[PDB]
RNA sequence: UUGGCGGAAAGGCCUUGGGUGCUUGCUGGCGAAUUGCAAUGUCAUUUUGCGUGGGGAUAAAUCAUUUGUAUACGACUUAGA
RNA sequence: GCCCUGAAAAUGGAUGGCGCUCAAGCGUGUUACCUAUACUCUACCGUCAGGGUUGAUAUGAUGCCCUGACGAGUAGGCAGGCGUGGAGGUCAGUGACGAAGCCUAGACCGUAAGGUCGGGUCGAACGGCCUCUAGUGCAGAUCUUGGUGGUAGUAGCAAAUA
RNA sequence: GGAAUACUGCCAGCUGGGACUGAGGACUGCGACGUAAGUCAAGGAUGCUGGCAUAAUGGUUAUAUGCCGCCCGUCUUGAAA
RNA sequence: GAAAUUGUUGAAAGGGAAGGGCAUUUGAUCAGACAUGG
């Protein structure tokens, strides 16, 4: 097993926003391979996770996770909306994100 | 979906390649553009020479240093179109642009790396036929670019090597075919075929 | 005094709840989940392992088995919402699967000799049925993982 | 050791500092409503400070409760303390700042007895 | 380890001869649990300090002084074992 | 119709920018998509309105309770509150075993005016509640007095022979 | 000649996925399913299960990052001027 | 023995001002527990 991965690869594009006013409370996400609202429905409800590092080790681990879930589709092009427990950093715009298979309905 | 993405600048339309390249960066994609000299601009040469000259005549009146800078080489003619489509004065923007690299002719690392094209910025696919367009290198040399000749020299020299390379490779797969056959219609062959392979 | 005493003070009776009207109705599983269907566990200790569905316990969970000798996974509980039910399925007629229930798993460190035995009973039958079809055993041992350009949202399983 | 009570929701925890209290020293954070004819604040332009208004009113129930679950009651001495003799899951005691070290042991003691809560034990305490 | 090739930023590429770990091309014998139904479970590379032992090298610059091809002050340019 | 000519101004520059030529232009049609303090449902604050309720039944009848609607605001009106010096009354209120005061990217309460506490500093006084009373609340007035900055180790300290 | 189908509209037809909410706190109302005992989705969430302890969580503060924010006071039809 | 203003020490930030609003990362800091058998 060269591969170990059970998530689909995703990007963090943006907060929800108008031209000139943003909303940190929702986050727009680009899910690799997904190209349409139709498609992006599959991942609604699924669990997102932003995984980052830090100096001050907490749980024996210096790796931390921001969790949240995909909530609805966005636009016409497979892009999708997410709430996280705590809104994502914004320095994270263009960072990678992880979209999981649970809660599975397959 | 690729750590880095090399784009053969050739036959692309500046503004459209610029627009796609620029969104890629903002999304976290590392892009490196090669052969910027063989890049296109819609409209006939004279037009875009005229345009560049309008760009040229602007400069801080009291100190030409402060005022707008007029990069001449194709890579940077393109970087201008590109930067104009990024919020380049913000932290985010500065970061975006630091995921970009733009060369004329394709120069090491990438000499042996695979480049791609961007269909939705592919001049041939895009421009109506008969419509006049501009080659970026000719434009540049025309407004002061010093190095078209050299890039031409190095490019040819490289195309030489790359040929013997491809010719080797095109022949290796000859050898791979000679032994492909012996297994081509073996038993697992017909078996893999069952499942689409 | 430092502060004038309040004129009211509430009561310190704590009221009763209102007679709620929620009632535990049963939970029908999704149609992909039938006993003997191969499962892909998506979370937890055994993520990515392929595994055989057995029974649907009273606490909404799925009895699971592996089998153990096939890939280290025990007779175990797992939540239905964290599993990709696959298309493939092994017969489970000749497997007992009666004694297992909520209380069976109820934590009373050191594994009982019962559990270890029950495993062997259940497994020997499953591995019997598994081995019938070619590569089902080997499949069952290999772990699932998304390869490059897998699009789960229209892969089959 | 306190009553039920709904989730204490605060709904605007930040402070409400007077406009330009950060600009000039002479201007104190204590709120004051901007009166001026031009002011962006009085006019509520996007991007400025928020002003106190009644919509931030706290839930009438959870109002006045400290995190514990009790309205705190300022207590000067033991007679004052004993007003909280019944209402124990309701109130807790704040021992007055000016209460001598010695008497605080007495109030502390009596409250431990009565089961009344003290918001600030280890007041004037010798450790 | 044998040959080569690469200067556009070559700092990489092809090739020779063995050695050696693995090999899922194939057939066996074990192991996995109790991490208790998800959380929280591969650790990637930067620097920077110390630590072991192995190889290795054994300088100048500035201040001051001095020149006037220089100079408002710094700066410049010379000179001194 | 579109395009071309007619079409000349002063710092270098503006379909907002980049840039766009079967458009990213012009005319038209068809869908989808993005987004306001507006609309829909819900919580909570307040305001107004309409009711219910002390028959004897522990602690608020100006109170408790049920229901509906509504919320922009200068000049301005009114209401309800916050805070200060002094006065009557009361907590037989706090206090040299530490009053008041001052310090505190320490804590709590209130939408707020503010209130409360801890720690440090201090050293002789001082609060709460009902009421009375006013020389009662500052950012401004080229406001008054005082105190202090940047300017700045700066301008300069070069007439009158040495 | 006999059909389908599109388009439009209706069903007090069935059904899957996702999202936010869970105010109230004995009973009392209107009902529904039942041959009945009784049960119910019927005047507002319950059940089961797990996790947290020099911790989960939260308040404050500093900084960074995304978007946003001209100097108050004044006279004025109009002031960042 | 307040403030302006200042020296030292400590932490931090700083591509043509500073300061603010909503939001979260990161660091610092502060919480509310309540009690069960030996
Ligand atoms: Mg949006
Ligand atoms: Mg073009
Ligand atoms: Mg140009
Ligand atoms: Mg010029
Ligand atoms: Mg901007
Ligand atoms: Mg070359
Ligand atoms: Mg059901
Ligand atoms: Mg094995
Ligand atoms: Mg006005
Ligand atoms: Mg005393
Ligand atoms: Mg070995
Ligand atoms: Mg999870
Ligand atoms: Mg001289
Ligand atoms: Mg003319
Ligand atoms: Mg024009
Ligand atoms: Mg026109
Ligand atoms: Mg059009
Ligand atoms: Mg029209
Ligand atoms: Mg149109
Ligand atoms: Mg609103
Ligand atoms: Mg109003
Ligand atoms: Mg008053
Ligand atoms: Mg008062
Ligand atoms: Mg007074
Ligand atoms: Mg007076
Ligand atoms: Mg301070
Ligand atoms: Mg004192
Ligand atoms: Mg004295
Ligand atoms: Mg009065
Ligand atoms: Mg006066
Ligand atoms: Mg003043
Ligand atoms: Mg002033
Ligand atoms: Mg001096
Ligand atoms: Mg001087
Ligand atoms: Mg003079
Ligand atoms: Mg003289
Ligand atoms: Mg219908
Ligand atoms: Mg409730
Ligand atoms: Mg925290
Ligand atoms: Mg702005
Ligand atoms: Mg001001
Ligand atoms: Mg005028
Ligand atoms: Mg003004
Ligand atoms: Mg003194
Ligand atoms: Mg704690």
């Amino acid at each position: 097993a060269e591969s170990h991965r059970l998530y689909v690869k995703g990007k963090h594009l943006s907060y929800q926003r108008s031209k000139r006013v943003n909303n940190p409370n929702v986050s727009l996400i680009k899910i690799e391979g997904v190209a349409t609202p139709q498609d992006a429905q599959f991942y609604l409800g699924k669990r997102i996770a932003y995984v980052y590092r830090a100096s001050k080790e907490v749980r024996g681990s210096k790796i931390r996770v921001m969790w949240g879930k995909v909530t609805r589709t966005h636009g016409n092009s497979g892009v999708v909306r997410a709430t996280f427990r705590n809104n994502l950093p914004a320095k994270t715009f263009g960072a990678s994100v992880r979209i999981f298979l649970y809660p599975s309905n397959i | 979906v690729e750590p880095v993405v090399v784009i053969d600048g050739k036959g692309h339309l500046v503004g459209r390649l610029a627009s796609v390249v620029a969104k890629q960066l903002l999304n976290g994609q590392k892009i490196v553009v090669v052969r910027a000299e063989e890049l296109n601009i819609s409209g006939e040469f004279f037009r875009n020479k005229l345009k560049y000259h309008d760009f040229l005549r602007k400069a801080t009146a009291f100190n030409k240093t402060r005022g707008p800078f007029h990069f001449r080489a194709p890579s940077r003619i393109f970087y201008k179109a590109l930067r104009g489509m990024v919020s380049h004065k913000t932290a985010r923007g500065k970061a975006a642009l630091e995921r970009l690299k733009v060369f004329e002719g394709i120069p090491p690392p990438y000499d042996k790396k695979k480049r791609v094209v961007v269909p939705q910025a592919l001049r041939v696919l895009r421009l109506k036929p008969g419509r006049k367009y501009t080659t970026l290198g000719k434009l540049s040399t025309s407004v002061g670019w010093k190095y078209e000749d050299v890039v031409a020299k190095l490019e040819a020299k490289r195309k030489v090597s790359s040929a013997e390379y491809y010719a080797k490779k095109r022949a290796f797969t000859k050898k791979v075919a000679s032994a492909n056959a012996t297994a081509a219609e073996s038993d697992v062959a017909k078996q893999l075929a069952a499942l689409g392979y | 005094s430092a502060q004038k005493a309040p004129k009211w003070y509430p009561s310190e009776d704590v009221a009763a709840l209102k007679k709620t009207r929620k009632a535990a109705r049963p939970q029908k599983l999704r149609a992909s989940l039938v006993p003997g269907t191969v499962l892909i566990l998506l979370a937890g200790r055994f993520r990515g392992k392929r595994v055989v569905y057995l029974k649907h316990l009273e606490d909404n969970t799925l009895l699971i088995s592996g089998p153990f000798k096939v890939n280290g996974v025990p007779l175990r509980r797992v939540n239905a919402r964290y599993v990709i039910a696959t298309s493939t399925k092994v017969s489970v007629e000749g497997v007992n699967v009666e004694k297992f229930n909520v209380e069976y798993f109820a934590k009373e460190k050191e594994i009982k000799a019962e559990r270890v035995e029950d495993q062997k009973v259940v497994d020997k039958a499953l591995i019997a049925e598994i081995k019938k079809t070619p590569l089902l055993k080997q499949y069952l041992s290999a772990s699932f993982s998304l390869k490059n350009g897998d699009k789960p949202h229209m892969l089959k399983f | 050791a306190s009553l039920p009570h709904p989730k204490i929701v605060k709904k605007h925890t930040k402070k409400f500092k007077r406009h330009h209290s950060d600009r000039y020293h002479r201007v104190a954070e204590n709120w004051r409503k901007q009166k001026g004819i031009d002011s962006v604040v009085r006019r509520r332009f996007r991007g400025n400070i928020s002003q106190p208004k009644i919509g931030y009113g706290s839930n009438k129930k959870t109002k006045f409760l400290s995190p514990s679950g009790h309205k705190t009651f300022l207590v000067a001495n033991v007679k004052d303390l004993e007003t909280l003799t019944m209402h124990t899951k309701t109130y807790a005691a704040e021992i007055a700042h000016n209460i001598s070290a010695k008497n605080r042991v007495v109030i502390l003691a009596r409250a431990k007895a009565l089961g009344i809560k003290v918001t600030n034990p280890k007041g004037r305490l010798a450790l």
